[PDB]
RNA sequence: GGCGGGCCUGAGGCGGCGGGGGCGACGGGCGGAACUUAAGCAUAUCAGUACGCCCCGGAGGAGAAACCAACCGGGAUUCCCC
């Protein structure tokens, strides 16, 4: 099974060479008092959040934000973590563009691993 | 493996020995009867891997 | 208990999701309410309750609407809302 | 501003007006078969909130259910076999007279798929349900894109297999969040995930 | 019969409801299953949206 | 004569037997109105008044899909269908125009499918303020609009020239039709011995 | 009473199209045991199992909160580790 879905997973790599297979998500605060210190990843960037970077609901999940409207920000100190995680992807990501340039879309570095860890 | 075969105990007074037997009267169902289950029978959900830290 | 005991509980700032525009039954739901009960007419339960109030005051007429309705908020409110219509005959 | 105020009127079912109207529906559902097809659903509001249109394709039929606590049938009466499952009188039943009226008009009619059920009358020795059904095979139902999807095959005879309304109630999944923890996929399929014994080789 | 069966071809030809012989074989389910383009036909209120915010190559280092 | 002693199939009987039930139940008032409608000089002189408006024949249908329709890379406009004061059906769009107030006579039909669906109807136009009329069948309604059949018909605006002879028509109704006394008359059950 | 039209609930025939049955697994819904265990047996237990029945797929079922949580909180389902 390890092999099958490595083998899988690099089949999905291919077939979409410039994005990573797995997208960017938020930092969320781990739940319970005995987890209140560490970070996860989350299923998606609040609206609030995205909408502080300035980015619409549509344009985050084309660019590789998954933004879930069931998480509501709560705390101000959450709005904080995700602003300036979505703020370090939109800076750290490139979009080919112009129908599709070959030469350039060749050298791509697909970020193996979970995005901004 | 060996429990597909249908054997009803003939029992005792019959002066047959005391074993599940087919139609005719053959040994079956048993480790020390042709064709019966190996008592204790090998297995697949065994500790194949011993771990070492 | 269900709650831990940091004396200092609060170390981040918290916005209160609430209201979310508070609403009301707003013109039409209200009104439509009037149209059928126009028609149609009031059910035989809230008839017994009405009758009840012009004689009787409450205790057995709520303890008709908690067996009819199976709660008390909904039969509370359902013996006020039905009292206005006996204020009149 | 008009099905809202059907869908009022069908919120008192007790007043004088909503029950003359009643009396000679349900008078007539007794003089009649018990699967009969209906070319108008009797209640046009409550039909478009289940999913039912007026497009060619799509039938309304309806059936009688009678009402009574299930009764266990065994030779003369007697579950032979230990005191707590003796019984044959009270039982009842384990899927609603919904799901059992949705299950009942698959079987006579098996090419069309049903989808949900809106109760249209009752008497005390009778209840009456209709069920809306769509015939996949009729074209416009495979070409529109909302109802497209029953016509795939996995949606055949959702009815007997538990894809339905009170089907779905049925296994409980109408329950969600915790209290139904153990019907989440199914009961017979959560029993297995629990009580799987995996050895893990390598730990 | 090969002769025939080209014959009868070329008189119920290019024409609705033709002779089942002459029809494709296929399976039972390719027979009754949904065409491709109809599967992949979605609500026009759906569809907008595709088009609205369409897939876009992207990378991050 | 061997007429009256024929059993006719269970269609046959049910559906006469339904009308002996109805009529002899208690029938409550919201029934009744639409038991008993408007008179038939009266419904001749509102139904030749939808003759004069009404929408497009089924022929004019197929003229518009032809030609208006086909042609239009040739043309450009989208509306050159006719654009005339024309009577409106069904019970969505008429309700949104009784309670808009911009309808001036609702014509609903003595028979209905379920008699919910107008139900609510009469006491809407005696709110609204609305004059309304109830007429005989469903289908010689659904005529005035070409559809097959028509749970209700909208008098609207009105031509000018029309207005004259409208405006008799709506003072006959408003003798004829009246919402209260219709609530205070729980209907009848006339036994075999009257007939 | 007669006759002809419209609507509505039905009656036959035609045309096209579906539907039925099979598979020792997996899968979905029911109906449903007892031997056993409790050193006896009734509640328990075996077991929401055997078996009976109906239905589908290449996976099905499940699924985008009338949801957990009580925290410096999470966020559809599904699976796996604990």
């Amino acid at each position: 099974r390890k092999i099958r879905r490595r083998q899988t997973r690099l089949q999905k790599a291919k077939a979409i060479f410039p994005c990573p297979l797995q997208k960017l998500r938020p930092s969320v605060t781990r739940c319970s008092q005995k987890f209140n210190l560490t970070q996860r990843i989350g299923r998606g960037f609040t609206l609030r959040e995205l909408q502080g970077v300035g980015l619409s609901a549509g344009k985050a999940r084309q660019i590789g934000i998954a933004v879930d409207p069931r998480r509501k920000n709560k705390s101000e100190e959450s709005v904080a973590r995700n602003v300036a995680r979505l703020k370090e992807y939109l800076s750290k990501v490139t979009i080919f563009s112009k129908q599709a340039k070959p030469e350039e879309i060749q050298q791509a570095i697909q970020h193996q691993g979970v995005v901004m860890p | 493996a060996g429990v597909q075969c249908t054997a009803h105990s003939w029992g005792p007074g019959r002066a047959v020995a005391r074993l599940p037997r087919k139609h005719g009267g053959i040994g079956a169902y048993a480790n020390f009867a042709r064709g019966g289950h190996m008592a204790h029978p090998t297995t697949v959900i065994r500790r194949w891997c011993r771990k070492v830290n | 208990p269900g709650k831990v005991f940091n004396l200092k509980k609060g170390g981040a700032v918290v916005r209160i999701v609430r209201k979310k525009e508070e609403r009301k039954t707003k013109p039409h739901q209200e009104f439509v309410k009037s149209i059928i009960q126009e028609c149609t007419g009031m059910a035989p339960y809230e008839m017994h309750i009405i009758e009840l109030l012009r004689m009787n005051k409450d205790r057995h007429a709520l303890r008709y609407a908690k067996k009819r309705l199976g709660n008390i908020k909904r039969a509370k409110a359902k013996r006020d809302q039905l009292s206005v219509y006996a204020r009149n005959i | 501003g008009a099905y809202k105020y059907v869908q009022e009127l069908w919120r008192k079912k007790q007043s004088e007006a909503l029950h003359y109207l009643f009396r000679l529906r349900t008078w007539e559902y007794r003089q009649l078969n018990a699967i009969k097809r209906c070319s108008h659903p009797t209640r046009p509001e409550k039909a478009r909130r289940l999913g039912y249109k007026a497009k060619r394709g799509y039938v309304v039929y309806r059936v009688r259910v009678r009402r009574g606590g299930r009764k266990r049938q065994c030779v003369h009466g007697i579950s032979y076999g230990k005191p707590r499952n003796i019984g044959i009188v009270g039982l009842k039943p384990s899927r609603s007279l919904r799901a059992l009226a949705e299950q009942k008009v698959g079987r006579r009619l098996p090419s069309l798929r049903v989808l949900n059920s809106y109760w249209v009358a009752q008497d005390g020795s009778y209840k009456w349900y209709e069920v809306i059904l769509i015939d996949p095979f009729h074209p416009w139902i495979r070409n529109d894109p909302k109802i497209n999807w029953i016509c795939n095959p996995v949606m055949k005879r959702r009815e007997c297999r538990g894809l339905t309304s009170a089907g779905r109630k049925a296994r409980g999944l109408h329950n969600k969040g915790i209290g139904a923890m153990k019907l989440r996929p199914s009961k017979r399929a959560a029993w297995k995930r629990n009580h799987t014994r995996s050895l893990r080789r390598y730990r | 019969n090969q002769k025939a069966r080209d014959e009868a071809r070329a008189a119920f030809e290019g024409a609705e409801h033709i002779p089942k012989t002459f029809r494709p074989r296929l399976t039972h389910a390719m027979r009754c299953q949904l065409t491709e383009k109809q599967k992949r036909l979605l609500p026009s209120k759906l569809m907008k949206r595709k088009l609205q915010f369409p897939k876009l190559k992207y990378a991050v280092k | 004569d061997l007429t009256p002693f024929v059993r006719w199939p269970r269609q046959v009987r049910i559906q006469r037997q339904k009308a002996v039930l109805q009529r002899r139940l208690k029938v409550p008032p919201t029934v009744n109105q639409f038991m008993n409608p408007i008179s038939r000089n009266l419904t001749n002189e509102i139904f030749n008044l939808a003759r004069k408006y009404s929408p497009e024949s089924k022929e004019e249908h197929k003229a518009r899909l032809l030609q208006i329709a086909d042609a239009k890379a040739n043309g450009k406009p989208l509306p050159e269908k006719s654009d005339k004061l024309v009577i409106a059906s069904g019970i969505r769009r008429i309700t949104s125009l009784v309670e808009s107030k911009r309808a001036k006579l609702v014509l609903i039909a003595n028979d209905v499918d379920p008699l919910e669906l107008v139900l609510w109807l009469p006491t809407l136009c005696h709110k609204m303020g609305v004059p309304y009329a109830i007429v005989r069948t469903k289908g010689d309604l659904g005529k005035l609009v070409h559809l097959k059949k028509t749970t209700s018909v909208c008098f609207t605006d009105v031509n000018p020239e029309d207005k004259p002879t409208f405006d008799k028509i709506l003072a006959a109704v408003a003798h004829e039709v009246d919402y209260a006394k219709a609530m205070k008359t729980y209907g009848g059950g006339v036994r075999r011995e009257d007939e």
